[PDB]
């Protein structure tokens, strides 16, 4: 009867849908590879999907996936075994090197633009009409690191204009140079801003941006990458 | 105590955003509203503006027409007595025309006609809002996903109060407007058709509902887990995969063996949820029009 | 074996327990110490479940079902065929679940991300623990637990439900359902919102977050926006499940009567209890 027809129908629908769904989720990082970068032998039952192209919005070009993958950057990792499936030890400073939990992908070196063509993200000094509206204003707080030592001072907040939201703190180092510090990895406090991933001695190592009114997608990644990795790599300096 | 980003810890404000101006008849958009700092702890503080306009207007109008045609009925029950009105608020009920009348539009106003008026108002309210959901996408040159997704919902509602009543031969087979009464109807609808736990669409529908919570839990916690690399900026990450997309995919590949892309995870999403009411609507539609009793059907499936 | 960008992530470290011992992969899968724990618990339990399938004398999965010790055994242990097997199986499930969470922690660390996912999962684990552990215990017998079988478990649901009347009236059950519905609504929207921006009208240029935000204000005149909707989803989910636990942990323990009747409190407030009219006079 209809019921049995409908339900058998549906289990069939659902199966091609998962299949659809799954191949659609194969537009990045495929096909698979061996630890050497050779194409692996077995890609599973699902084919690569027939490719699609994204028209990007401010003359910034085109994107077609699936397409050619390459980590367009050296990887400083030595194998630690004779067989697939083991960790690959860093051969240098995984921080300085950008491997591990400190990894970054070589994104574009343009900035994200709002819908109007202007840079999504700005230092608030150049962000016309913008002001801290609730919550402790960090600007002016000293910055502590996980070693319980001071590392700098906040000398502005880099705001996302269209979503109107603090994304980074800019910090002034002893140096007199500044770094960005992702909003999501600091505790703004009553009198200090505490940074747990980095001990004071590693802040200088936080990567720098070329323009000082501007970050690019590449520099966001290198930075967020850097300070995320400290969680693992600074942890010896990370005093309780 | 690492920071979690469930709550913004410093809020920031700027000139009211009046939004992109694609083909939006800008005449129709309202003025910016105030800013809730309350809301601002969680997400955006900008209340408003809103594009109202004929379809917005008609919808919004009848939306109240429906709401009010019910509420007075409640009052008429309460003996116009605001104590009673408050005491008995969930117990009141606007029920459909007695099955005597069936699909008749001639039921006395006091014996079911007040229900039809209310429904007629809801029908127009809901469809016009649907069309509103579409036009808004068109005027910004966006895909029409929100409208499709909205149909799924509309499907089950269509089926509950409209198609199934018609297919059964009477309006009495619909859902009464009332807080406690639509609960009862529901518990009873199951009892009559031999326990919906044996309707395999019902069971399918539960699996998706459970799964929508499953997934939105997975997706949400993941984006927050990688917002330290700007995960929430999903459009640009689609356009240019960041480490955020990569640690996201990777955490999941290493846990359970396969994974999504940033555009991908949102397809899992819209379908995982849209299937709740899509399956749902069916389970109900066959119920009583074609299967009198799901146990008996469960026995020999024909 | 590896995704095209995987290898620089496959570094050593992040393990909670046992150093480099189990710090390695198998296919895509990461094996913790806890990779091993969960395997062992999962093996054992699936074994005991088959052993039940034998004492029961089916292999058909629609029939297999593994009930708790009956109410006489209380919170003691039953003979295997008489409820012991379920009790172990329950111990093993717990072992599996917790372990699976800890491994998510260990992956989190290696990748350098937050712990929000292990976090949210512990609410599911908690919902399960409520029905098979906290409630049974507070009630006083393993026998109040649901049974491990595909339909028999729907049956527990239904009778347990119908024990207290129409279970709709359980007020925390009302709260918990509103989130389930609300969450699905929000997952519907979020998904649709992104896809429609990433996949615009045609030869039209991939829209923007600003477009996304704009679409909503036009529509309903406010937009939680993109950090928000992900914070929203995590919350509605966790809340649905949180209230689901609630509504059960109170049922049978501090309320054992018909749920509809608990509503009498409202209606019997003394400043209207005695008025004549409406539904209740
Ligand atoms: C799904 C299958 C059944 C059914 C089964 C159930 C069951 C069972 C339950 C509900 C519940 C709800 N149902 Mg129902 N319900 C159905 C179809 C509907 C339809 C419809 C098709 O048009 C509507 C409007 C509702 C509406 C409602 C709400 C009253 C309530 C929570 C809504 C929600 O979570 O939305 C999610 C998101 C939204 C944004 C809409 C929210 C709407 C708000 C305003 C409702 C809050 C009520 C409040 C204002 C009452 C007064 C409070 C003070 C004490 C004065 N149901 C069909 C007939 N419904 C739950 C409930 O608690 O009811 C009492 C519940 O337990
Ligand atoms: C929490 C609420 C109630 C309850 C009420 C209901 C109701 C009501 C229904 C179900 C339904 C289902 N329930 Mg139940 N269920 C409960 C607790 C459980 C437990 C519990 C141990 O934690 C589990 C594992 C299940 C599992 C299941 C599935 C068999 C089925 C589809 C669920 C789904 O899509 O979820 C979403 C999750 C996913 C999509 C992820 C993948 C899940 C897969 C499907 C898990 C299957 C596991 C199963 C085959 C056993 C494997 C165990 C051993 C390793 C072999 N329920 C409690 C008692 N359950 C529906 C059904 O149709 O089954 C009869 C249904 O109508
Ligand atoms: C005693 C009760 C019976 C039973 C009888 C029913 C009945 C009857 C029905 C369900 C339905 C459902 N049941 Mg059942 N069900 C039982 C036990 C369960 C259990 C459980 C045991 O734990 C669970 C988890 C469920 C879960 C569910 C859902 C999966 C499903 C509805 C999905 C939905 O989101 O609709 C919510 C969404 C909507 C109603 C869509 C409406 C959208 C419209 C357009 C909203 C417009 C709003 C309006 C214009 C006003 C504006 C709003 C205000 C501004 C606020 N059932 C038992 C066996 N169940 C439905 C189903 O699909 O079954 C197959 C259904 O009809
Ligand atoms: C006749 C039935 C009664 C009734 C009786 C009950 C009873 C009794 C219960 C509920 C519960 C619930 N009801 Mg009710 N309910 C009714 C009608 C409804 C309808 C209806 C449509 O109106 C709705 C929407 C609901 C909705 C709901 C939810 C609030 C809740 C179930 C989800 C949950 O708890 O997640 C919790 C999630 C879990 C337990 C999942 C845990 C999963 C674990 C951690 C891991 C699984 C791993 C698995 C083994 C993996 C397999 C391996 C493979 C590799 C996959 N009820 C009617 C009136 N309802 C249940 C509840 O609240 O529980 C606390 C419950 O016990
Ligand atoms: C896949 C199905 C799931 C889902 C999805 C879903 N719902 C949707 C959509 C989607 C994808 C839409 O895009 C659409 C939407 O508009 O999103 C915001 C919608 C929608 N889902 C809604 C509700 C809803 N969805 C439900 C369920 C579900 N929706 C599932 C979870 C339910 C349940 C659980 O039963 C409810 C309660 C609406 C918010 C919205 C459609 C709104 C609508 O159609 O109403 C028309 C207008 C009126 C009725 C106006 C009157 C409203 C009140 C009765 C009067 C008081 C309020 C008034 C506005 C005050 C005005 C004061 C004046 C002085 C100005
Ligand atoms: C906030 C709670 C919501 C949610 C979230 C959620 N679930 C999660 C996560 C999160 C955050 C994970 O990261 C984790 C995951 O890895 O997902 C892919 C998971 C997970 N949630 C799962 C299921 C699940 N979650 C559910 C619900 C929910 N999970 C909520 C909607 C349900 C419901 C709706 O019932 C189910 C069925 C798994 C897919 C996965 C956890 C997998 C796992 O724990 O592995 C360890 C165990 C095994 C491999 C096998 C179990 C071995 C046992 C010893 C044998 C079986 C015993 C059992 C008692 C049988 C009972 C069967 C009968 C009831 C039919
Ligand atoms: C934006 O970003 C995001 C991603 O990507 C960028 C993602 O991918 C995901 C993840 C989501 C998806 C890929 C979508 C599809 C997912 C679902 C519908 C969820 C339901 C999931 C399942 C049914 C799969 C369940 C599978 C499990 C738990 C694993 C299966 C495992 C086995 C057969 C073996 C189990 C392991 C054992 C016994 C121990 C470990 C192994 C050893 C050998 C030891 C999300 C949420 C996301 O937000
Ligand atoms: C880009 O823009 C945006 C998005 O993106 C696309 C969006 O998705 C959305 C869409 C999102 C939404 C509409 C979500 C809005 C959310 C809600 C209205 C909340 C949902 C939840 C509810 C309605 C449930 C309310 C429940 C409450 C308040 C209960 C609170 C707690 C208690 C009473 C205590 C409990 C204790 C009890 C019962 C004790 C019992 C005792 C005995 C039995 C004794 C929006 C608006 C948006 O803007
Ligand atoms: C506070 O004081 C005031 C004045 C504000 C009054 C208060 C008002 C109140 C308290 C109102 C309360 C309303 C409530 C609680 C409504 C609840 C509804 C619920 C619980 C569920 C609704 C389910 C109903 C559905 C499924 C109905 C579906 C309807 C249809 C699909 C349309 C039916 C079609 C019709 C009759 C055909 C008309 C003609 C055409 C165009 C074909
Ligand atoms: C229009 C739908 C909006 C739903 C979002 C509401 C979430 C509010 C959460 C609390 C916000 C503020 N806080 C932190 C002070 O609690
Ligand atoms: C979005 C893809 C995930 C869909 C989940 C499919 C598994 C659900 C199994 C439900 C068991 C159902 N049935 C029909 C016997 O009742
Ligand atoms: C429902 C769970 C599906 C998980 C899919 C996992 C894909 C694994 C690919 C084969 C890897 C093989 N192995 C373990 C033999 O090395
Ligand atoms: C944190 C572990 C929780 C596992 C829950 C297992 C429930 C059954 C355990 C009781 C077994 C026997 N008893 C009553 C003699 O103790
Ligand atoms: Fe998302």
């Amino acid at each position: 009867d209809l019921a049995s027809l409908a339900i058998y129908s549906f289990w069939i629908f659902l199966a091609g849908l998962i299949y659809y769904l799954q191949t659609e989720n194969m537009r990045e990082g495929y096909p698979l590879e061996n630890e050497d970068g050779t194409p692996a032998a077995n890609q599973g039952p699902f084919p690569l999907p027939k490719p699609k192209t994204f028209i990007l919005p401010h003359g910034r070009g085109t994107l077609t996936v699936p397409g050619p993958e390459s980590e367009d950057r050296p990887i400083a990792l030595a194998r630690t075994a004779v067989s697939e499936g083991f960790p690959h030890a860093p051969t240098g400073d995984p921080m300085k090197d950008g491997v591990g939990p400190a990894s970054w992908v070589a994104r574009r070196d343009l900035p994200e633009l709002d819908g109007h063509g202007h840079n999504k993200i700005k230092p608030m000094k150049a962000a016309a009409g913008f002001h801290v509206s609730a919550g402790k204003n960090p600007i002016g707080l000293p910055v502590r690191g996980c070693d319980l030592e001071i590392a700098g001072k906040v000398v502005d907040i880099w705001v996302d204009i269209p979503e109107q939201m603090a994304r980074f703190l800019e910090v002034e180092l002893k140096d007199g140079s500044t770094r960005l510090l992702p909003m999501q990895m600091v505790k703004v406090q009553s009198n200090r801003v505490h940074v747990n991933a980095l001990s004071s001695d590693l802040f200088a190592g936080i990567p720098t941006i070329k323009s000082p009114t501007e970050v690019t997608l590449l520099e966001e990644d290198k930075i967020c990458g850097y300070v995320a990795g400290g969680l693992m790599y600074a942890a010896p300096k990370r005093k309780s | 105590a690492e920071y979690q980003n469930i709550f913004s810890q410093v809020q920031v404000r700027g000139p009211a955003d009046l939004g992109m101006t694609e083909d939006v008849n800008l005449a129709n958009r309202s003025g910016v509203g105030p800013f809730s700092t309350l809301l601002g702890w969680f997400g955006n503080a900008q209340l408003g503006p809103i594009y109202l306009g004929s379809l917005g207007v008609l919808s919004l109008f009848s939306g109240l027409m429906w709401f009010f045609t019910i509420g007075i009925w409640f009052w008429y029950q309460a003996g116009w007595n605001p104590a009673v009105f408050l005491r008995d608020l969930f117990f009141f009920s606007l029920e459909p025309p007695a099955p005597e009348y069936g699909l008749s539009f001639a039921a006395p106003l006091k014996e079911g006609g007040l229900w039809l008026i209310a429904s007629f108002f809801m029908f127009v309210a809901v469809w016009s809002w649907w069309g509103r959901t579409y036009l808004r996408a068109q005027a910004l040159g966006m895909g029409k996903h929100t409208a499709w997704a909205f149909l799924s919902a509309i499907w089950l509602w269509m089926v509950l109060g409209f198609i199934r009543p018609i297919l059964m031969g009477s309006w009495s087979e619909a859902v009464p407007y009332g807080i406690f009464s639509h609960l009862d109807w529901t518990n009873n609808f199951s009892l009559v058709h031999g326990n919906l736990f044996y309707n395999p669409f019902h069971g399918l529908s539960i699996a998706f509902l459970y799964g929508s919570a499953l997934l939105f839990a997975m997706h949400g916690a993941t984006i927050l887990a990688v917002s330290r690399f700007g995960g929430e900026r999903e459009l640009e990450q689609i356009a240019d995969r960041g480490t955020a997309a990569e640690r996201a995919a990777l955490f999941w590949r290493w846990t359970m063996g396969f994974n999504a892309t940033m555009e991908g995870i949102h397809r899992w999403a819209i379908w995982m949820a849209v299937l709740v009411t899509l399956t749902g609507g069916i389970g109900i539609l066959l119920s009583g029009t074609v299967v009198d009793n799901w146990y008996v059907w469960g026995q020999n499936h024909g | 074996a590896l995704l095209s960008f995987e290898r620089k992530y496959r570094v050593p470290g992040g393990t909670l327990v046992g150093g480099n011992l189990f710090d390695f992969w198998v296919g895509p899968f990461y094996v913790g110490f806890f990779g091993v724990a969960t395997f062992f618990f999962a093996a054992l339990g699936i074994i005991l479940i088959a052993w039940s399938a034998v004492l029961q004398g089916t292999w058909n999965p629609q029939l297999i079902s593994v009930y708790p010790p009956a109410l006489e055994y209380g919170l003691g242990g039953a003979p295997l065929a008489k409820g012991g097997l379920w009790q172990i199986i329950t111990i093993c499930a717990t072992g599996a679940f917790v372990s699976w969470a800890l491994r998510e922690v260990e992956i989190c660390r290696k990748l350098g991300i937050g712990y929000h996912i292990p976090f949210a999962f512990a609410f599911a684990i908690l919902a399960y623990l409520t029905l098979v552990l906290f409630r049974p215990v507070m009630m006083g017998a393993w026998g109040y637990a649901f049974p491990y079988g595909i339909w028999t478990h729907l049956d527990w649901v239904s009778n347990t439900g119908y024990t207290y009347g129409n279970f709709h009236y359980n007020p925390a059950h009302m709260i918990a359902i509103s989130f389930f519905f609300t969450n699905a609504l929000a997952l519907a929207l979020h998904g649709a919102l992104v896809l429609s921006a990433a996949n615009p009208e045609k030869g039209k240029e991939m829209r923007t977050p600003d477009h996304e935000d704009t679409f909503f204000r036009d529509l309903v005149g406010y937009s939680i926006g993109t950090l928000g909707i992900h914070r929203l989803g995590l919350l509605l989910s966790l809340s649905a499940v949180f209230f689901s636990a609630l509504c059960m942990i109170i049922t049978g323990t501090i309320w054992f009567d018909q749920w509809v009747d608990w509503w009498q409190w409202w209606v019997k407030l003394p400043w209207w209890a005695n008025i004549p009219g409406g539904i209740n006079g």
